[PDB]
RNA sequence: AAUAUGAAUUAAUGCGAAGUUGAAAUACAGUUACCGUAGGGGAACCUGCGGUGGGCUUAUAAAUAUCUUAAAUAUUCUUACA
RNA sequence: AAAAAUAAAAUCCAUAAAUAAUUAAAAUAAUGAUAUUAAUUACCAUAUAUUUUUAUAUGGAUAUAUUUUAAUAGUCCUGACUAAUAUUUGUGCCAGCAGUCGCGGUAACACAAAGAGGGCGAGCGUUAAUCAUAAUGGUUUAAAGGAUCCGUAGAAUGAAUUAUAUAUUAUAAUUUAGAGUUAAUAAAAUUAAUUAAAGAAUUAUAAUAGUAAAGAUGAAAUAAAUAAUUAUAAGACUAAUAUAUGUGAAAAUAUUAAUUAAAUAUUAACUGACAUUGAGGGAUUAAAACUAGAGUAGCGAAACGGAUUCGAUACCCGUGUAGUUCUAGUAGUAAACUAUGAAUACAAUUAUUUAUAUAUAUAUAUAUAAAUAAUAAAUGAAAAUGAAAGUAUUCCACCUGAAGAGUACGUUAGCAAUAAUGAAACUCAAAACAAUAGACGG
RNA sequence: UAGGUAGUAGGUUUAUUAAGAGUUAAACCUAGCCAACGAUCCAUAAUCGAUAAUGAAAGUUAGAACGAUCACGUUGACUCUGAAAUAUAGUCAAUAUCUAUAAGAUACAGCAGUGAGGAAUAUUGGACAAUGAUCGAAAGAUUGAUCCAGUUACUUAUUAGGAU
């Protein structure tokens, strides 16, 4: 649960950078 | 045959593979009105009757004597690294043979699916058997021709 | 690397194309109609420059070898008229783009 | 297949969802009667005690089904309305009874999605 | 990836500080009284660049990319005027090098964003009487007036039908003061027609764009053949091109070729009409098979498509 | 006689927690595993007979070697000589 | 950059309704249930001008003006799929949420709420249902090639030329490339069935001298010998060669000989598409098992003992019954495996054998096939396949998540064990393959 | 559900009918007919469209609404009349109810309505003005067909305030 569902958040916050 | 005819579709594929310039298919008529076709259209460089062993020089008369050693020879084309004739398939199946009327012919021509053929495709040659003579669907439309459609070749 | 497009908007005529796991049915569209695509298909699309066209992704959906497979199929998988006319010795003329020539 | 085994019946299996809620006899709901109030153990890795109840269906049908919402009224012989939609954690619970139909009430204080509770709305 | 995002100005604006509590104040406020400016004690915003209409024909179309935000100006000398450390608005310290030397196309692109959308020009008074009076009294044909002054047969013809409007009402003194003042006012809002211009001339060879033919159909002739449109257009089974444009020339009322008799061939009775009756009947005469409303046809009343019609009296009525 | 219902009565099986008796399998799993079949045993399992590799192709030396102008000559050479 | 928020109020201007007048049309010769009609007009009527519409002026009508006048939406949702960033409170694996993955054990974006936000909107949500959402599929290794071959139907497929016809089919004639028949020449001695023989060894018995231990095991112990040299009897098996090479449909098949049957290549002549595949059906089918009668050395389920062990219903040892053998049958199952159905056309190389043929300056050389090995291309989830698991065509069998289950019930067959056929419910969001990097390995 | 069929398959003749035929009844012959491309049997279901839903499409689903067709009017059989009826007729019987107790009447799947069942589907309304239907020479009479309204967000559509 940690390892898979952890990045899904991080690879959108990664995202989230992409804009700021 | 269709059969036969499948067999040279799939013969020329593996040949232009390989890029073998020259190679043979069996004698008959419906082989040599096939073959004049893709010669026509461009497909193919040259066009000989020979024999199992090679293109004849000189003209042969074809008897029962040497019908069984009767061959057609016939020049693959390659430009730019690529095979000028890359596909050759079927359309009408030994196991499922499709006639399809001249106005049928005209919506493949014209992008619709017609009896789950794909429609003709930019710079492919589709032929057309009616009364046992082999023509580009193009032209059987022109003489509001009805016939089974054969192969296409891209 | 430079990809072929029919009237820069489109592929030429349609593809079928296997690249390992990956069945790529793609068919060129009529000017306007958009990208009916796979989102990756969409994406890769935009940035080479295609607006229009249509197709379907079979047996593997994977992301990754949808996009390569879509790179591979736009450059292997397609040929110019003017690739075709001179390897046949024939003029192939689009008869929409002469119905509005003068 | 070949062609002619196609013919013979050979082809792609069908995909349409199956019934969930075989017990309703295909419809939006039924009425029932709860023949027992029972709380039960969610399936690991879940902790709680889960308020279900057996149901006797107007069709001779006795299911389980789980009582939504924080606090409930439901007894022996009181009429519930049964829906269809299982609780994941309780194996064997396949359905939900109606929050503010018949003798079960709607959840006391309830403030958001007061449709699913039969939560009426406050003046 | 996705969120909220509040829609503040791409711009830099000067951002709220310390606040004091009553102030209740947002970014988006300030943003707005910052491009506003001041206002007057008659609710006016005087210094904002665009408060104003124009009156030399050139559309003031907001520029927020050229010039950065800065939409305050002297309202006299239209001079640059931008916000400064004090709270006071005064000459900027630079010149804007993109607000001098604004391309055409632009100038006429009210939109930023979309650079696909430009205004249309307004006609002279002059222009539509000239097309007025050679339509009506010259008897020249809307393709002539079409091809002479480079405009679309359709707005020819509508000239000619709001010209006659306007004489009917100057004619009875309709229009007002009112009206005048705000015409000439729109008038010097837009760039005005020019038939010489060529680049200003509407396209006159523009046609519709058919179904069957916008697929992609293609030949392989011998390499010397010769194809052509008219060639084409037998492969596609449509008249040709040029056919279609003249077609669409001669539709217009005042256009040449305009005819329509061939219709003219159904019997019609006109019933006796007697004293004190309220209507009269008229027969059209009908085949059968053809006439008549269709037994089991598809009720859409129920329907999200139910076919909605208006009557000659204007009243929404179910078809 | 069939169909449906209930049914004394009786068979198979799933999940849930949860201990217990051993340690059968996965490494050479400590007796190679499994397939068919037969017998035996609290339980897994054990034993006989043939079959399979989804285990051993994981495969890797008994070694022994020779004469023609060593240079005033080959080794150098830059479009030259011929 | 944390907003709520142009949101509110307020200001301007409207219309609906009301009120008043008017009033069609459904229907006309007349008749209107609907009906307190729709619509229109804003003091009513009239004249003139006046796309519409507008405008002026008039007759009557009220005190210069002319009826009045608005605007309270719900419902779901904001962790991902999936639009919802402004934060905060309560709860603490409880309470509860949940379509799927999941959330909750004291900083809960998921529970219950506040703020803010996103949908749809006189509806919103929810349940029950329908359509769509992957066969532009697969079966060596993941679900899936039938044990094998023979062959019937096939409303399955299938050569060549010409001529007709009503045309991808039919008919006729003609043809020999597929498929066959016969012979000639050369080659080979295998595979079935049957009959007749041989061989080494083993066990038992007897004799002989010769002794006191022998046999077994990890170590042990259980049951005139052991060893040696002779003689006799019995049953089973088949060392090297040997590669199961080869042969056979598969299962199988290697001591010798014989009889019968079948099997190879090329050439000559002949038939003239007579072919391919094959539902059903038929035949054969290891080991075990069973029926009847013989046989029984060795081996060996079981059983009874000896050991080992904490225990040892085992692994090891002894005694050893069924069985293993033969004859006549039943049965039709195996990891019956290449885990890969059969046929045809075709595609780039090398190496090594084999076969046939050719040549000679006679022992090689040159040809054409087959087999095997390693590959190109191609294919593939990859491992790999490699003349197929490539490019194509034809026919058959089979598969559609796991578990339940090759089970239950019924049926058919069998002396019997059993074999074939072969479900559903319940439950779950799993389950499986190839490959990668580790860890571990008595 | 693997065998089924015995008027069963076919032939000949009469009866019956406007008319063919094992359609029905009688007689006499032949041994056939159907079936693993599924007979027979069992279960389930009114069928369909230029109708509705869905999909790119082939299709799939529904069969309420509109229309077409069939069957039935509490159940079974039979008869009469008739061109046509096993008739919503008649006869007899079955089931239920009723009052007049008779070889009786009734059967709401006509409209409205009630109880029951169910998650769930409405007024014991108005009018023959319109379109039809029946009777009548006509005047006209009748019409729960039909046309209207009522109930119900069940569906669709419009409106449900703009500028500042
Ligand atoms: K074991
Ligand atoms: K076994
Ligand atoms: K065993
Ligand atoms: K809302
Ligand atoms: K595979
Ligand atoms: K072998
Ligand atoms: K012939
Ligand atoms: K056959
Ligand atoms: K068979
Ligand atoms: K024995
Ligand atoms: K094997
Ligand atoms: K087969
Ligand atoms: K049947
Ligand atoms: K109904
Ligand atoms: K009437
Ligand atoms: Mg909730
Ligand atoms: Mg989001
Ligand atoms: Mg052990
Ligand atoms: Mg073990
Ligand atoms: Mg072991
Ligand atoms: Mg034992
Ligand atoms: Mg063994
Ligand atoms: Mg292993
Ligand atoms: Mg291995
Ligand atoms: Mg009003
Ligand atoms: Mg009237
Ligand atoms: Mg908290
Ligand atoms: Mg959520
Ligand atoms: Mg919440
Ligand atoms: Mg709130
Ligand atoms: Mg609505
Ligand atoms: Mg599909
Ligand atoms: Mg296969
Ligand atoms: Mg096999
Ligand atoms: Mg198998
Ligand atoms: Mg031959
Ligand atoms: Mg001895
Ligand atoms: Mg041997
Ligand atoms: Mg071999
Ligand atoms: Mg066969
Ligand atoms: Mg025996
Ligand atoms: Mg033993
Ligand atoms: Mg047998
Ligand atoms: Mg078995
Ligand atoms: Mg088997
Ligand atoms: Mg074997
Ligand atoms: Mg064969
Ligand atoms: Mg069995
Ligand atoms: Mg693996
Ligand atoms: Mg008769
Ligand atoms: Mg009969
Ligand atoms: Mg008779
Ligand atoms: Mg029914
Ligand atoms: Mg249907
Ligand atoms: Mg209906
Ligand atoms: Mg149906
Ligand atoms: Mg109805
Ligand atoms: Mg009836
Ligand atoms: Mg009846
Ligand atoms: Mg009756
Ligand atoms: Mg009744
Ligand atoms: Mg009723
Ligand atoms: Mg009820
Ligand atoms: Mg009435």
């Amino acid at each position: 649960q940690k390892a898979r569902k952890a990045m899904e958040s991080y690879n959108e916050l990664e995202d989230s950078l992409q804009f700021d | 045959s269709l059969v036969k005819l499948a067999n040279t579709c799939a013969h020329l594929q593996n040949c232009s593979k390989v890029r073998v310039a020259l190679t043979s298919i069996p004698y008959t008529k419906l082989q040599l009105q096939f073959a004049y076709n893709l010669y026509q259209q461009g497909f193919l460089s040259s066009l000989q009757k020979g024999s199992t062993m090679g293109p004849d020089k000189d003209f042969v008369e074809v008897t029962p004597d040497n019908i069984s050693t009767r061959r057609l020879w016939v020049g693959l084309k390659y430009r730019d690294n690529k095979p000028v004739l890359s596909s050759c398939k079927l359309i009408s199946k030994p196991n499922s043979r499709i006639h399809l009327p001249m106005e049928d012919m005209k919506k493949l021509c014209s992008g619709v699916t017609i009896r789950n053929i794909k429609p003709l495709q930019p710079g492919e040659l589709i032929l057309v058997r009616a009364h046992n003579n082999i023509m580009d669907i193009n032209e059987a439309i022109s003489k509001k021709l009805d016939g089974e459609v054969l192969c296409r070749v891209k | 690397k430079e990809i072929p497009r029919y009237e820069n908007r489109t592929i030429y005529g349609d593809i079928d194309f296997r690249y390992h796991g990956v069945k790529l049915h793609l068919r060129s569209a009529k000017p306007g109609f958009g990208l009916r695509v796979n989102h990756v298909i969409f994406e890769i699309c935009e940035c080479a420059g295609i607006k229009d066209l249509s197709g379907k992704v079979y047996k593997s959906r994977n992301d990754m070898n949808i996009a390569k497979g879509t790179i591979e199929a736009f450059t292997k998988a397609q040929k110019t008229l003017d690739e075709v006319a001179l390897g046949r010795g024939k003029k192939l003329v689009d008869v929409r783009k002469v119905y509005y020539s003068s | 297949a070949t062609l002619n085994q196609i013919k013979r019946g050979s082809g792609p299996p069908r995909r349409k969802k199956i019934s969930t809620a075989p017990q309703l006899d295909q419809c939006p709901q039924r009425k029932g009667v709860v023949l027992r109030v029972m709380v039960l153990k969610p399936k690991k890795p879940n902790s709680a005690q889960r308020k279900a109840c057996r149901v006797r269906l107007t069709n001779g049908n006795v299911v389980s089904a789980y009582i939504p919402g924080e606090g409930h009224d439901a007894q022996e012989h009181s009429i519930v309305y049964v829906r269809g939609g299982r609780c994941q954690d309780l194996p064997g619970v396949k359905y939900h009874v109606i929050r503010g139909a018949g003798d079960l009430s709607g959840v006391v204080n309830r403030i958001s999605s007061r449709s699913k509770y039969g939560a009426k709305k406050p003046s | 990836f996705s969120r909220r995002r509040i829609a503040y100005p791409f711009y830099p604006f000067k951002k709220l500080g310390r606040q004091h509590p009553k102030k209740h104040d947002t970014n988006l406020k300030t943003a707005m009284r910052q491009f506003l400016g001041p206002k007057n004690y008659k609710g006016e915003y005087v210094m904002n660049k665009y408060f104003t209409v124009p009156t030399n024909h050139v559309p003031n179309y907001i520029k927020p990319d050229l010039e950065r935000g800065q939409s305050l100006e002297h309202p006299v000398t239209k001079k640059p005027l931008q916000l400064r450390y004090d709270g006071t608005l005064g000459p900027p310290p630079v010149e804007n090098k993109r607000l001098q030397n604004i391309f055409k196309d632009r100038l006429l692109q009210p939109f930023p964003s979309n650079p696909h959308c430009k205004t249309n020009y307004v006609l002279s008074p002059q222009l539509k009487q000239s097309i007025f009076e050679e339509i009506t009294v010259e008897g020249l044909s809307a393709q002539q007036v079409s091809q002479k002054y480079g405009l679309k047969i359709p707005r020819v013809e509508a000239i000619v039908k709001l010209v006659s409007v306007e004489n009917s009402w100057n004619r009875r003194n309709r229009v007002s003061s009112d009206l005048k003042t705000m015409d000439e006012t729109l008038y010097r809002m837009f760039p005005v027609f020019d038939s010489d211009a060529s680049f200003k001339r509407e396209n006159l060879s523009e046609i519709p764009v058919p179904q069957k033919t916008l697929a992609s159909r293609f030949l392989t002739i011998a390499e010397s053949e010769p194809f052509g449109p008219v060639d084409a257009a037998h492969v596609l089974e449509l008249e040709p091109a040029v056919e279609t444009l003249r077609n669409l020339s001669t539709v217009g009322e005042h256009s040449s070729g305009h005819q329509q008799s061939t219709n003219k061939n159904t019997k019609v009775i006109y019933g006796e009409l007697v004293e004190g009756e309220r209507s009269q009947y008229k027969f059209t005469n009908a085949k059968v098979g053809k006439v008549g409303y269709r037994y089991g046809s598809g009720n859409r009343d129920n329907k999200k498509d139910r076919r909605i019609g208006f009557n000659k009296l204007g009243q929404m009525v179910y078809i």
